[PDB]
Formats: C-alpha cells, structure tokens, sequence
C-alpha cells in the first residue's frame, strides 16, 4: 500500500532526536538573520531581507516583520508561507482571548499556544513540521516588555536579546558582549544594526535590505505604540548611527 | 520474496504469498478429522497441550443446535469465524424461522475470508475449519481454507500429518458412508482414521475430542471420560 | 487520519521508539527529587550556554499541577507542556467529581497512563520525557515522590534523579541518602539536593533551581541568593 | 519496513513472536493451583535501592474471586486489567452473579489480537490469571498476547520461566496443600532470581473461596521465607 | 407517521382438511371514491404460499417487490431452490412479520394487515396474520377489516376449533368463503363485487381463481319496503 | 412511598416503607427500598421503581470499580455525586428518583446526601423523601433530638414511617429499619404495619382517631 | 397520528410451591371488541427450566420473549454451557426492559422456575424493568380481579386462627401442586365470568426438577 | 433558590444569599450556601433552576481554578465576569440552556477597587453599585436607591443589607430562612457568621 512512500516525519533517531525538526532548523539557519533586543523602555526588532533585487518593491513589502495585534509583533526566520499560516492562527487566537475576557492577550499565552501547534506537528499527524522560527516582541500589564523565541520543535524560551536565522552563533556573541540591563531603546536600535552589519553575508548593510520595528511606550501617557519602520525611516536611522 | 510484504500483492507467477503463509499455519496445527454418513456427521480432533501441566487446547466449537466445526491453526481466528457463523445461523432463525443451510454457511465463510485477501492493512485468517451439520438435505461436511476456498466432502482431514487420515478415508469411503442409524460405529471409523496421523503419541482420555450431529441428534461435543469408550 | 504504527517490536523484543525516547530524556538537563521527613525538594539543572536570557518570563522547569502537587521533568521541553496541561485538567476534573483533590499516586498514575497510550497508539510517537511528580495527599503529612518514563512505568522513590549525568548523581544519592533516617528538616533536604546537583552542574550561580513543597499546599520557589548560600556553605565544608 | 499484521514464512505473526521476546526479559511470575486455593507470586526486581519496592504493583485484584500477576512490559497491562475489572463488574450487573474465571480470561484475550493498521501493536506483557468459581473450582490461566490462553496446574512466566517450569514439573502433585504451595513458589523464585530473595523484592498472594483474593503483607511473607529456609536445612 | 391513501378492504381466509383458502376483492379505494377496480391483492409466492394484503396499496406494492426479490435471493447458490430448500410459508411470514415490527418500531409503518396462507413441506396447513403494529396471531379462520367482524362469525360456524378442520372439505370451505364475500358486498361500503380466490392444497397444489363475482343475491324484498315508518305508498 | 434517614449521636437511622403503587392500585407490599451498596453505604429509593432500582444497583457497580482502582472505599460524597451527575445527564428526559445516600467513612464520619432526579444534591442531618414525606416530617421533627439513644432513634424512625403509612394512601406495607455506625450498617428487621399499628396503638396510647 | 401501541388483552398468573412453580395464562387474543384467536399461547419454555410470559401488547411481548430466549442461547455460548439461574435471568430481563426505558415494551412480564436451592421461584416485572421475587403474582387485564384472591388463598392474608380473638394469624405453608392448580383454575373461571378479554382456554406450565410439563383446560367462549 | 443580593461599597463587595432549599410543600434545607469561590478575590452567588445552579457554578469554578494554575495568576473580576457571560451566552442557544442567574462580587487587586457584576441566564451582564436577582429586586432596588451612598464602609453596607433583609422578611410571601452574608475585599473572602 502507501506505507512504502511514508517518510515518517514524527519519529526519533537512535540518538533520541527528531529528524525533521533538526533538518528544519538546518533550513532556518540559511534564512536572513533576525534580531530582537529588549530594553527597559521598549523593544527593538531588526531583520535582514534575503538577497534583495534592485527591482523589488521595497516600501509595500512585508517579509520578516508581522503584526499580531496592537501590542505584539513577530520577526520571522524560515519559510515565509509557513509563517503566514501560523501568523493568521496567532491573530485569531488573540481575538478569541479578547472576545472571551475583554482583555488583550498576555504575551506568553499567545506564544505558548502557537508553540503548542508546532509541537503537534512533531508528535502526530505524519506531516512535516513548520520550517519557521519566530522572535516574539510584545507588551502586557503583567510582565511588561517581553522577548520570546519559538522553533519547529515547539519549544519556546524568553530572552533579553536574541537572534534567529543565519549566523546566530556570531550574532549572539556580539549581543552578549555589548548588551546591558539598564539599556535604552535608542541604544538597542544601535546595537541591533551594528550586530547585523558585522554578521551580514552582504558586502555592506543598506536600507533596502532591512526591516525594522520598535515597540515603545513612546505614545502619550501609559500606552504602547508599534512602529513598523518605513524605507526612508530606516535610511535615516542608518545614517544617524553612522553605518552609511 | 519481494511479493510477500502484504496480501494486496501478486507474485510474478500469480501467487498470494501471505495467503500461502496463512495456509502454512494450518499445517503446523494439530490434526483434526471430519467424516459423514447419510444420517450423521462426525468430527474427531486431536487436541494439543503446551506441556504436562497445561490443559489441552479445545478444537471443536458449536455454532447452532444443528451445526458446528473443528479448527486447525490460529485459535483466535477460529473464534472470530465461529462467532460470525453463530450470528448468521441466529439471523436465519430469528428473521426467517429457518435453520441455516450448511452450504450457505460455507458460502458466508468464503466471502468473509476473501475480503481480507484483497484489501490493504488487513491479513488473511490463519486457520482451517471442518464444518459439520444436519439440515433439510441431510448430513454435510465442509472444509474451509483461509484462501476462501470451501469444499463439500464425504470425509477429510486437516493439520499436521493429515495425509495419513485422508488416505485412510479415501480407502474406507465405501464402508463408512453407509453407516446409517449407528452413531458409535461412525465415530469408531473416525477414531481409526485420525489414528493414521499419529506418531509416537497415542489417543488418551484427555487428548481425544469427538463431536457428532445427525437426524435425531443435536450437535454435541464429547470430552474426558465420555470418549473413553472409543479408545 | 494518520494511522502508521510507529512504536513496534523488534526481533530482540525491544520497542526502539520508546528506547530512543529515553535517549532524549538522557540528553535533557538534569532533574533531581529528594524527599525528607516532612517535605520534598525538587532540584533542576539549567544549562549555562544560554546567556542574555530573561528568567522572569522563561518557562520554569518545575510546574504546579495543583496547589499541592508539582511536576518537574527531563527531556523534550515541548513534550512536557502537553503532559502538564493534561495533568492540570485531570486535577480539576477530579476535584469536580470526587469533591477531593488528587493523590500524588493518582496524578502520577494518570500521567503515566497518558505516556503509555502514546507507545501503542497509531500515528503518534512516545513522549520524549521522564517526570518527577512530588507533593502531599489531601489531609496527609507523608511526603510523596514518584517518577514516570516514556514507556509508561511509574514507581515511588525515596530519592531519584533523571536527565543527563543522572547516573553520577544517582550514585551520589545512593550512598548519601539513609532510608532509616531521611533529611529531618527543610534545610537538610535542600542541602542534600544542592550537593547532589553540584556533582554534575558546573557553577552554582543561575544554573540550579530549587523548589520546596510542604504539606497543606505549601509550595515555594527559592531565589538566586537563597540557593547561592547553600552553594557557598557546601564548598567551604568541602575544602577539608 | 513491513506490515504489523504480517505472517512469517513459517506461519507465525512477526509482531506476536517479537512481543514474546519482550516477555522473556520481564521479571519472573509464578502461579500454583491447589484444591485449597491458588497461589500467585512475583519477582519485584527494583532497578535501584532508592526505589520504594512496595510501590511495585505486579500482583493485582480483578474481582473478589479473581486475581492477576504480570510479567514483561508491565505498563501495557494497565488497560488489560481495566478491561478485566469492567468485564467482571459488568457481568455481575447484567446477571447478578460472579463471572467464570475462564470467561474473564477469554474477555481479556479478545483484546490481544485487536491490533494492526484498534491499537498499533500487540501487548508486551503476559498475565497469570488465578481465580475460583462454583463450576470449575480453583483455576490458573496463562494469557498471552497471541490471544491464546492455557489452563495450568502450575506455571512460570518471565526470565527464569524455563528453569522454573522444569522445577514445577517435578514438584507439583494433585494433593498439594495451600501452605505447601506457598513455600514452593518462594523456593522456586529464590532459585531463578538474580538478587537474594526476601520480603521486599518478592511478593506473594492467593485466592480462596472463603476469603477471596488477598495480597500477603511483607510481615506474613517474611515468616514463610524463614519457614522455607528452616525446612530445607532440616534434611 | 403515515396516513393511508389508496386502500384495499377485507382479506378473508380459513383452513380445511387438506389445505387453506384465502380470498380478497379487487378494489383500490381512494377514500369514499371507488377509484381502481383491477387491483390484485392476493400475491402467490412459489407454488405453496399466497399472501393476502389489505390497507395501503402503495405499501402493498412495496411488499410485492420484497417477496419477488426474496424468491430471487433464495435461488442464489441454491441447487435445491425448487425442492428441499424452497421457500416455506413460515419463512415468508416470519420475514414479513420482522419487517412490519421493525417499521412500526421506527415510527414509519407499512400501513397494512397481512394474512399469509399456505401449506408446509410436511403437509401441515399454515395460516397466520400480521399487521402494521407487528401483531401476529393464528387461528382456523382469519380475516382483516370488516372481514373480522362479519366473515369470521360465519367461517367459525364451519370450523369452530382445531378438531373441526379434518371434518371440513374443500367444497364446504370454499362455499363459506364465497358466502362471506357476498355478505361483505351487502354491508361493507368500500367493497366490490369482483374478487379473487386462492386454494392451496397439499395434494392438488396452488389453484388461483381470478375474476370471480358475487352472485345469488337477495334484493327482491326491497320493493315491499316503503317510507321509514308510517308511509304506505 | 415514604423514606427517611436522620443523623444523630449514635450514627444514622434509615427507615423506609415497602409499598409500591400503580395509580390507586396497590401493586406490592413487600418492596425493598433500601439498597445495600456495600458494608458502609446505603441508598434509599423513592419515585419511579425501575429508575431507582436500576440506577442505584448501577451506582453500586461504580462504587466497586472505585475501590478496585483506588484500593480504598468510596466516600459518601463521591458516591452521591456519581448518582447526581448521572441523573443530571438525563435531566428533562423524565427520570423520577428521590434518593438518599447514607453511610460512614473515616474522613467524613456519618453522612447523608439527598439526591433527586432534577439534579439537586444536598448534604444534611435530616431528610424525608416520597409522597408521605410530610407525614414523616411531622412526627420526626417534633420528637427529634441529637442526644437520642440508639434504641429511641430506631423507634422514632420506625414510628415516623408508621405515621406516614397510616395517613398517606400511597405508603404502607411494612417498615424496614437500618442503623449505620462506624463499623457499618446493621439491619434492624422488617416490621409489618398490620401488626405494628395495633401494637403501637395499645402500648403508646396514640392513634385515638382510629376505632380501637 | 400513528399509535405504535395496542392492547391484546388476556391475563397471566404465577404461583410458587416448595419444589415446583406454575405459570398460567389464558389463550385468548383480542383487539377492541373482536377475538383474534381462541388459542394463541403466550407462556413459553425458554430453556434452563425457565418459563416466561409477557402479557399486554403482544408484539412487544413476542419481541421480548424472543430476545430473552436468544439471551439464554448466547449465555451458553459465552460461559461454557452454564445453566442460567432464575435470579440471573431476572436481572438480565431487567436490562432488556430498561434498555427501552424511553420507548417501553408495553407488557407485564412474569417468569417462573426453580432457584439454586431447588425451591419454587416466581419473578414479576413492570414495563420498564423493576422486578421482585414473590410467592404469588397475577398480571394482565384481570390482574385486579385475581390478585386479591391469591393474597387470601396463597398467602392467607386477613385470615386468623378461629377462636384466637384475631390475635394469631393463619400460619403460612407451601401448597401442593394439586392445590395450586385448583386455585389457578378457579381464578381463571372467575376472571372469565367478570372480564370480557379473558376466556376461551387456559394453559398452565408446571416446572419441577424433572422438567416442564403442560396442562390445558377449556374456558367459556363468550 | 430565590433571594440573592449584592452591594458594592467603598472598599468591598457584600453578597447576601438565602439559605432555604424548597421542593413542593417542604423546606428540605435551611442552611444552604448558594455561592462558590472562583478565585481568592472573586465570589459568585447563584439562583435558578434546580440542579443547573450548582452544576454551572462548579463548572465555572473549575475553569477559573484551571486558569489560575496554568498562568500562576489571578484573573480580574472583569475578566471572570466576561468569561461567565460568554458561557451563559452560548448556553441560551443550546439544546438545554442553563437556567441560572448569577452575581459576581470581586476585588480587583491591580485597580484596588471592589466590583459587582449582575448576569442573568440569557448572558446579560451589567456592572452595578447594588444588584439582585428574582423578585428580591422589586423591593431592594428602590430601598437602595434611597439609602445607598457610594462612599459607605463595610459596616454601613451590612446595616444597609440588614434593612433589605428585614423588608424582604416583611413583604415576601415565601419563607427563605434568612441569608448567608459574605464579604469580598483586598484581604480575600470571609463569611459573616452572625446575621
Ligand atoms: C411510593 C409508594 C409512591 O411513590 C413510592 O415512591 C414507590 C417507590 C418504590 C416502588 C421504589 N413508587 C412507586 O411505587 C412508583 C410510583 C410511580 C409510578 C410511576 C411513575 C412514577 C412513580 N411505582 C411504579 O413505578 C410502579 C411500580 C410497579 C407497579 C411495581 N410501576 C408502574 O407504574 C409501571 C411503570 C410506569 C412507568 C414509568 C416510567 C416509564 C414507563 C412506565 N407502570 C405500569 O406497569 C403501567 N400500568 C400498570 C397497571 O396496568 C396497566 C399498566
């Protein structure tokens, strides 16, 4: 019968590893680097677009940074099409929570549910896992500013600063070197860009090959604002830090 | 070789190896004999034990007041098939107030075993059955094989060294067929038949298993001291 | 639905998928459970290759199933969440129908039954997780400590460890733990737990987590400084 | 790979034959049937000295008149016991009577072959089912994952089974008393066990018409162990 | 839940020494309208059974198709289909009785009253009743609808108990049936003059008589009846 | 029917009548309205006979399965709640049951739970259930004290059923008595109203409304 | 609207002795004011020395008897030809009846036979499965006529010892099979006189350790 | 089930619930607590159809307790009340709706404010300074309109509540056997034993 052609996506190796999860992580390691840095008064999300073409429409494009609700955003690393499936699910989950409790969803709860969906694909159903790693950047009134990451295994962890995708080994060393706890958003913005600038496989880091976003309490009095940076705004912030 | 992974695969010479491997399980099973006259039908079964401390595996199962079988091979499969026969016999009684014909009993078993040999996932039954019965057309004896093939016979035998008893019955055909209105003599002929399949072991009191059905005899099984008469 | 039998027997009589799930547990960070005279203590390793972590929000290794029972584990982190969730639901369901919280044995038996079900169900792989379940039965002061594993077997332990280098720490506990006289106080039990982890861990900074459970729903997690005091005390006594 | 319900060329189900190898790795369990009762005994086999041996439950009650011992992948037995208990109680509900030991065993064995591509694999555990009823009296059954069950006067299953069975062959007779059977299980267990037999690493039980199924205390078994050693030294 | 539309009236029957007789008129009523006049309500099954049906005709036609299909199914893989393993009246009845009760139990009945008349293989007379409710009973005389009220009293004067059956000949029995049909024509407003009659004998077999008519009727006395009490013209 | 059970110093008394009716037709005078679930649990029956009889014997099977699985006798609270959760699933379907789960355990002590077919479950010290519950209440409440002796409590339970058996047309036959202690339930006999009424009338001097 | 129930009339009666038990029932079957059959038996031998009758709506009666008979058959298959005891049969019938709790069998069921001590046993059931063992029970159309007579003559109710000032009751004792059949016959002749649905014939099934014997008696046919 | 009241004051929420359980012409119990603690600082009283009331209350209780364990965090009274409303809003269009009316009294620890929510069986939620279900409201609302002030103390609230119970005991047809009073504040939930 059909048994002959079954890859058996949800099994253990003799060493106790999940083949497909490991190979999905190998896939993600070739994806454009994405960095999240959490400051005391906000969060920065920076991501490198995958080898851009000059005829690509840059201003009306979304590849790396997506908005889940007004308080939570994600940086993507891996298959975009896979990520969008998960993003729509996450968006719906946040609205279900709001409809049920009349309160915005706590960041961890949203992250856990999305990570639980990934877990399911590694344990049952016989389907391939989602080849996606997320960096969740968000705010709620319990824990304040939070950074998380999830990967195809369905395992998630919290971070002060973290990178996913390509050159994470080199990127994490640089973040671990210059990061400190009393950091501001404007400093974190500079760190994020400096790290990408050194870990990039490109010749030089330019505005057209980047996506950038901040989550500050920079709005008027006790409320959070999400800023998905425009091309010109990235061009300005790149000059302001002295990279170009 | 490459064509025995499942029942859904034909070999290049047109064989179904899984069905043949199921047939092999019957050959390993303990010998059982079936034979009939015009008035009665008799099952004789050599029961097998694990060791001296164990009981002897029961080979004969009753299906209705007028029908029953003996098994050789996987006993749980015989239980499934006998249970199916019990239901079909019972359906015939409740719905039509009619005792199920032994021939239809065979047709129903054939079709049930066949479905397992044409579909992916399932497996063939690993047991052979000898069905006896007395219906509106007199006494009957059937031989069921898990390939689906059901055959009506005067006498037969299945299991290990069944060729000895089968040769004997082929010689004795003209004698035992005319044992009418005499149960004990028809059993004696069956006991002498199964004796031709014995090696080193002989028929003891808790080893032998006999069953009979006929004109004025409901399907009944004899074990223990009730078969001491025939040793 | 996906039906494939993934967990199956091999010629030598082994179910490799269950045994490979044990290897995943062996890879996982070390977890230890030690029960005293009036308490149980659950110690857990946290690997120090991860700096720039946020320990406020990062999932804790020890999880409360109910107000009186806790569960730690070793192995796949994602798999553990599924077991913990199921256990928490069963805890509330038990209170609803029996009008009484679960016993630690009952909760363990349930979790172990779930793990077993995944070893002979079609289309699923076993949980790559072994758990240590500890607590106190309702209106009872006898400490309970149980262990489960992917196969589904479960049993009670005076003290036990699971995860990577668990055979080293089990060796330590086997000679240091006295059945006739268990740790009489909370301090003694925590110290023995920290000592046992110090055989394996590396540094006693933000690598060791300790959680103490006492009778009548009295559970508390120790902070860094509190744990560091045990680490400082043990090392000074060692130099002798 | 290959199908789960596949026949070998010799005419056996691969998975059933492989599950039998798993049972050989399991801890020893012995049962002896007498006219005064049936005795069930098991090797506990604690993997480590820290493990509390009294939590090792390898002997189990199905009903007041039916008991059960296990050997092999013991986790697999939980759903088998659950079925047996429900079958026993359900029959009492439908018929206002105790259920026959054979019928109970048959009900359990019906689960055995309900696997394929139902559960994904056979059970990796063998059961010794001991009990009493008014019709056939004291009985001992050996229920395998093949779906087959034999009645036994005495039976050993597990790692030391072939050695213990040969010993039970010589020692068993139809006039054994309950006390004689208790000692015989302990004697044979001590022979085939790796570690030295005592009240903590071995457990006894029995089923009698009068008192029903009872698991013995560690105090009661300890005295039988002491009684056993004295009798062997006495000649 | 149904309501009968096109209906058939009484079916009457009795046992005699060597077999059974059954009769039913050829009408298909549509309420008070005597709509259809060529309706055969006696349906033979083999050469040894006749099923007489009253009530809803659409359901009668459904039952016909079942019986027809039953004969076909019985012949499959059956070398003795025209001998030892032929359909018996008792088999045919029990099948119908099963269906009738199953349908009433699903609250969707076959709106009929059925009488299965025949002769068994051993020569015994078979005569048994079943209706929309699945209720079954047997008697030396059986009748449905108005037949139960008017025919049975007349037929019971001939065969009042079991011991009267051997004493009753086919001539006497048929005479009583034909008389009963006349009485029903006098008194049942949904009856017709034309009818069918069937005799199943253990010796002479199945004799199916079509296009019979009620005759030798008494109407002459009607001319003397004037008014409703006091009128003399 | 009329059934009662009350809690007191010396445990629990349980008393029931034995009549069964189909309208005004007295169908039986010898019905067992107390179910013996186990040596420490009792269940009383009022309402639809089959509904009570079927589901309370079913309850006993569930209680047995509990002590097999948990190696421990089921609590009175858990036992009652199995029954109440069951009848709640059938709410609206037309079950007619007025039951009382009476028993003793170590953790609870003597306990009584009223459970009925519309899903009501109440813990309490005194309950009377059935068509003649009000007649039983009248005698029971007016004579009840916590400090009754085992002898007096048994009689009050018996006398309260008798009171109802007399006035309520749909109660009678005989009185079945039970006493539940820390050691389990103890049966205290079947008492036919035919003899009991006159015995009570003469000895007590009550029932002066009746022609002596 | 379609009404799935009907009343086929008739009445049944069960009495238990010391080492025997009888289950009687009239052979008349009716609907409204018409007689369907003068001899339609409704007391059946179900095997294992158990006789059964399900009086009321005959279709439901036959369905139940049919199912119980089948239950006895499968009890033999599943439990090594073990004899079904009368108490076990009773409980099994409760589950048959209560299985259709929300669409009941409209019948009063009575079974009779011997208990496991060899003593006479009669069990009676309501339509939805409540059952009770008794020495005495009438069921069906004329149950209200026959039952009080049985209370008086079988269980000696309201009968006191002469000259004892209504203080000593008439002592209970088992009746002989001869005395029981006298009471059955008189019960049915009385019921026939005053109930229109009862008559034609009386069929009694007597159960002893030796087996199941039958007796038939004529009743008035008006 | 009949009388359930609620009064929100300056620093607490006070719930009063009748003790009587009546079927037919018999008061079966006179000490019934018609409430469940959903969380340490959230209490729900209930009244309505027999069986439904408790079954619904305990079902909500189990869900809130499950949440508390999962997140190691107490839901706000507003969040709990929204969850309860939605369950009843689902229920009303079910095959067999829960016929249960509830009052949710809670103390929000983040806002440091007491909160009283009235929700009927249809899923109709309102936040109120004082609330009631059933026929009680027809007397108590007008009484509270007059005597209630927003800045009252817990003691003043209890006297205001006594004034309601007295009026109900005077003019209500049925004997409801007094009330069980509970207070919800910053320190959690506690019962007034002498009322
Ligand atoms: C007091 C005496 C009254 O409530 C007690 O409560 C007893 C309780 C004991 C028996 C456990 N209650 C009854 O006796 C109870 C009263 C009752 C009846 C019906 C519904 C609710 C309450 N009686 C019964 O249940 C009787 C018991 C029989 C007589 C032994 N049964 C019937 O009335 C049966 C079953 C009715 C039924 C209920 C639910 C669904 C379907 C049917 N009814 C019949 O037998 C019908 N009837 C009998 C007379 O002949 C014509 C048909």
């Amino acid at each position: 019968g059909s048994r002959r052609y079954d890859s058996r996506t949800t099994i253990f190796s003799p060493e106790g590893r999940l083949y497909q999860v490991e190979y999905a992580l190998e896939s993600i390691s070739h994806a454009g680097t994405a960095i999240g840095i959490m400051a005391s008064d906000g969060i920065v999300l920076a991501a490198e677009r995958k080898v851009t073409s000059t005829l690509l429409e840059q201003d009306t494009s979304t590849e790396k940074l997506y908005k889940l609700n007004d308080k939570i955003a994600v940086a993507v690393a891996g298959l975009t099409a896979d990520a969008e499936i998960l993003i729509n699910t996450a968006r719906i989950h946040a609205q279900n929570y709001l409809k049920t409790y009349n309160e915005d969803i706590p960041v961890e709860i949203l992250v856990r549910r999305l990570s639980d969906i990934k877990q399911g694909y590694t344990q049952h159903g016989g389907l391939r896992p989602f080849g996606v790693s997320f960096i969740y950047a968000g705010y709620d009134d319990r824990y304040g500013y939070q950074l998380y990451t999830s990967n195809p295994s369905g395992n998630y962890t919290g971070w002060k600063a973290i990178s996913v995708g390509a050159n994470t080994s080199a990127a994490q060393t640089l973040l671990q070197m210059d990061y400190k706890d009393d950091m501001k958003v404007d400093d974190a913005i500079e760190l994020a860009l400096k790290t990408l600038s050194k870990t990039t496989d490109s010749s030089a880091l330019t505005y057209d090959r980047l996506e950038f976003a901040t989550i500050r309490k920079g709005a008027n009095d006790g409320e959070v604002y999400q800023k998905i940076f425009k091309p010109q705004e990235i061009k300005d912030i790149l000059v302001k830090t002295g990279i170009t | 070789n490459n064509y025995d992974g499942d029942t859904v695969t034909f070999s290049p010479t047109g064989r179904l190896f899984q069905v043949e491997y199921a047939l092999e399980a019957i050959k390993q099973g303990s010998v059982t004999v079936g034979l009939r006259s015009n008035t009665h039908a008799v099952l004789v079964a050599l029961k097998r034990n694990a060791d001296e401390l164990s009981s002897y595996q029961k080979k004969i199962i009753k299906c209705d007041e007028h029908m029953g079988l003996s098994l050789a091979g996987l006993a749980p499969d015989a239980r499934v098939l006998s249970n199916y026969l019990r239901q079909q016999c019972n359906y015939s009684s409740l719905v039509f107030n009619r005792k199920l014909a032994v021939e239809r009993a065979g047709h129903l078993l054939c079709d049930k075993a066949q479905k397992n040999t044409q579909s992916y996932g399932g497996r063939p039954y690993g047991v052979g059955l000898l069905i006896i019965g007395y219906d509106k057309s007199g006494a009957h004896l059937l031989e069921f094989q898990p390939s689906g093939n059901v055959t009506e016979l005067y006498g037969t035998a299945i299991g290990a060294r069944s060729q000895g008893a089968k040769t004997y019955l082929e010689r004795t055909l003209d004698t035992f067929i005319k044992i009418d209105g005499n149960p004990d003599e028809l059993i004696k002929a069956g006991v002498e038949a199964i004796s031709q399949s014995l090696r080193d072991e002989s028929l003891t009191v808790d080893n032998l298993s006999i069953a009979i059905v006929g004109k004025d005899t409901p399907f009944t099984i004899y074990d223990g001291e009730a078969v001491a008469k025939y040793i | 639905g996906y039906d494939r039998a993934l967990s199956i027997f091999s010629p030598d009589g082994h179910i490799f998928q269950v045994e490979y799930a044990l290897e995943a547990v062996k890879r996982g960070t070390c977890a230890v459970g030690v029960k005293g005279k009036n308490c149980v203590v659950l110690g857990c390793e946290r690997r120090s290759t991860l700096k720039l972590q946020d320990t406020r929000i990062t999932p804790s290794k020890v999880s409360k199933i109910d107000s009186h029972v806790v569960l730690s584990f070793s192995g796949l982190n994602a798999d553990s969440r599924i077991l913990i969730e199921k256990a928490r639901v069963e805890a509330q369901s038990h209170r609803l129908t029996l009008e009484d919280p679960v016993t630690v044995e009952y909760l363990t038996r349930y979790v172990a039954g779930v793990q077993q079900r995944y070893t002979q169900s079609g289309g699923v792989r076993p949980f790559g997780v072994s758990t240590l379940i500890a607590g106190f039965d309702p209106r009872d002061d006898e400490p309970k400590l149980y262990q489960t594993e992917p196969s589904g077997i479960y049993s009670s332990w005076s003290a036990q460890t699971i995860g990577r280098n668990s055979k080293t720490v089990r060796e330590f506990l086997e000679k240091n733990y006295d059945r006739k006289e268990p740790p009489a106080t909370v301090e003694e039990c925590v110290k023995l737990t920290v000592r046992s982890l110090l055989e394996v861990v590396q540094t006693g900074a933000k690598n060791i987590e300790i959680t103490v459970v006492k009778p009548d729903s009295d559970i508390v997690a120790l902070s860094s400084e509190e744990i560091n005091q045990y680490v400082t005390q043990i090392e000074q006594e060692k130099q002798e | 790979d290959r199908g789960v319900s596949t026949f070998s060329p010799e005419g056996r189900l691969f998975q059933v034959e492989y599950s039998l190898e798993a049972i050989k790795l399991g801890s020893t369990a012995i049962g002896i049937a007498t006219k005064e009762g049936v005795v069930l005994g098991v090797e506990k086999r604690a993997t480590s000295p820290l493990l509390e041996s009294d939590s090792i439950e390898k002997i189990v009650e199905i009903d007041r008149h039916i008991g059960c011992a296990m050997s092999g992948l013991t986790a697999d037995a939980r759903s088998m016991i659950e079925h047996a208990r429900t079958a026993a109680v359900t029959h009492n509900l439908y018929y206002d009577e105790d259920i026959n030991v054979e019928s109970l065993t048959q009900s359990v064995c019906d689960l055995a072959l309900r696997f394929g591509e139902l559960m994904s694999r056979p059970f990796g555990v063998a059961l010794l089912i001991a009990g009493h009823d008014a019709d056939d009296g004291y009985q001992l059954f050996h229920a395998e994952p093949s779906g087959t069950f034999y009645r036994y006067n005495a039976k050993a299953i597990g790692s030391g089974s072939e050695g213990a069975q040969a010993e039970l062959l010589n020692e068993w007779h139809s006039s054994l008393t309950l006390k004689e059977a208790e000692l015989l299980v302990l004697k044979i267990l001590k022979q085939v066990m790796e570690e030295k037999l005592d009240e903590n690493n071995a457990q006894l039980s029995c089923i009698t018409k009068q008192d029903g199924f009872k698991i013995y205390d560690n105090e009661k078994t300890a005295e039988l162990i002491k009684e056993l050693k004295e009798k062997e030294a006495a000649e | 839940t149904q309501q009968p539309i096109v209906t058939g009236t009484s079916v009457i029957s009795m046992k005699y020494d060597n077999g059974v007789i059954i009769a039913a008129d050829n009408l298909g009523s549509y309420g008070s309208l005597l709509r259809f006049n060529g309706v055969e309500r006696l349906i033979p099954v083999g050469d040894n059974t006749v099923v007489g049906i009253s009530g809803d005709i659409s359901d009668m036609q459904h039952i016909e198709r079942l019986l027809k299909d039953l004969v076909t199914e019985n012949a499959y893989d059956n070398p003795l289909a025209d001998a030892e393993e032929a359909l018996e009246p008792s088999y045919i009845f029990e099948y119908l009785a099963t269906v009738m009760y199953q349908r009433r139990s699903k609250m969707n009945p076959l709106w009929n009253a059925i009488i299965v008349a025949g002769v068994q293989s051993n020569g015994d007379q078979f005569l048994r009743y079943v209706n929309l409710l699945g209720v079954t009973y047997s008697s030396p005389t059986l009748a449905t609808g108005f037949g139960a009220h008017m025919a049975n009293p007349l037929l019971r004067k001939v065969v009042d108990r079991e011991s009267d059956i051997p004493k009753t000949t086919v001539q006497v029995a048929e005479e009583a049936i034909v008389n009963a049909m006349r009485v029903l024509y006098y008194r049942d407003a949904r009856s017709s003059r034309n009818f069918s009659l069937a005799i199943i004998d253990k010796n002479t077999g199945l004799t199916f008589k079509k296009n019979l008519q009620v005759e030798n009727m008494k109407w002459d006395f009607a001319k003397d009846i004037k008014g409703y009490g006091t009128q003399k013209i | 029917s009329t059934t009662l059970a009350f809690r007191f110093q010396g445990g629990i008394i349980v008393a029931v009548d034995s009549r069964a009716t189909a309208g005004n037709w007295v169908a039986s005078q010898t019905v067992k309205k107390v179910i013996e679930i186990n040596p420490f649990l009792l269940g009383t029956m009022a309402g639809g006979a089959a509904d009570c009889q079927f589901w309370e014997t079913w309850l006993g099977s569930q209680c047995r399965l509990h002590e097999l699985r948990e190696k421990e006798r089921i609590s009175v609270a858990a036992a009652s709640k199995i029954l109440s959760n069951l009848v709640y699933q059938y709410k609206g379907a037309g079950l007619s049951m007025g039951t009382m789960i009476c028993g003793y355990t170590r953790k609870e002590g003597p306990t009584i739970y009223y459970v009925d077919s519309d899903g009501t479950r109440l813990k309490g010290d005194i309950f009377c259930v059935g068509s003649g519950q009000t007649f039983a209440y009248g005698v029971l409440d007016s004579n009840y004290k916590w400090d009754l002796s085992v002898e007096d409590a048994l009689y009050l339970g018996k006398r309260s059923i008798l009171a109802a058996a007399h006035r309520d047309a749909y109660s009678g036959g005989s009185v079945n008595l039970y006493h539940v202690t820390e050691d389990g339930w103890i049966y205290h006999g079947n008492h036919d109203v035919g003899e009991l009424f006159w015995k009570v009338k003469e000895e007590e001097g009550s029932f002066n409304n009746v022609i002596g | 609207q379609f009404n799935p129930y009907g009343d086929n009339g008739g009445t049944i009666l069960g009495i238990a002795g010391e080492d025997f038990a009888v289950l009687a029932g009239d052979t008349r079957n009716i609907t409204d004011y018409s007689i369907n059959s003068r001899y339609e038996p409704k007391v059946f031998d179900c095997g294992d020395n158990i006789v059964m009758s399900a009086n009321g709506f005959a279709a439901d009666g036959d369905a139940l008897v049919k199912r119980f008979k089948n239950s006895v058959k499968w009890y033999h298959f599943d439990h090594n030809d073990k004899k079904l005891s009368i108490n076990s049969a009773a409980r099994n019938i409760q589950h048959l009846l209560y299985g259709k709790r929300f669409f009941p069998y409209y019948v009063h069921t009575i079974i009779a036979g011997l208990d496991e001590d060899g003593k006479g046993a009669v069990y009676s059931f309501d339509p939805v499965g409540s059952y009770e063992r008794e020495q005495c029970r009438a069921g069906g159309a004329a149950a209200s006529l026959i039952m009080p007579f049985l209370d008086n003559q079988v269980n000696f109710k309201n009968q006191y010892e002469p000259g004892t000032n209504g203080k000593v009751k008439k002592p209970l004792k088992y009746l002989s099979v001869e005395e029981v059949i006298k009471l059955v016959r008189d019960s049915f002749t009385s019921a026939t006189e005053r109930h229109i649905q009862v008559g034609d014939g009386l069929e009694i099934l007597i159960v002893t350790k030796d087996g199941v014997r039958k007796e038939f008696y004529e009743l008035k046919r008006d | 089930m009949d009388i359930i009241l609620g009064i929100r004051v300056q620093d607490s929420v006070i719930l009063a619930s009748s003790k009587a359980v009546t079927r037919g012409i018999s008061v079966l119990k006179d000490s019934d607590d018609k409430t469940r603690q959903l969380s340490p600082h959230t209490l729900m009283s209930f009244a309505g159809e027999a069986g439904d009331t408790v079954q619904f209350a305990e079902y909500i209780q189990a869900n809130i307790q499950l949440y508390s364990i999962r997140e190691d965090y107490e839901l706000s009274p507003q969040a709990v009340s929204s969850f309860v409303r939605q369950e009843l809003a689902k229920s009303i269009r079910s095959r067999r709706p829960y016929q249960v009316n509830v009052l949710i009294g809670g103390y929000d620890k983040k806002k440091n404010k007491p909160e009283l929510y009235q929700i009927d069986y249809l899923g109709t939620k309102v936040e109120l300074p004082y609330g009631a279900h059933g026929y009680s409201g027809f007397y108590t609302f007008s009484l509270l309109d007059h005597h209630y002030r927003p800045d009252m103390t817990t003691e003043e609230g209890l006297d205001l509540l006594k004034l309601c119970v007295q009026e109900l005991e005077k003019r209500m047809p049925m004997d409801f056997k007094g009330v069980i009073v509970k207070i919800v504040d910053k320190d959690g939930i506690r019962q007034v034993d002498d009322f």
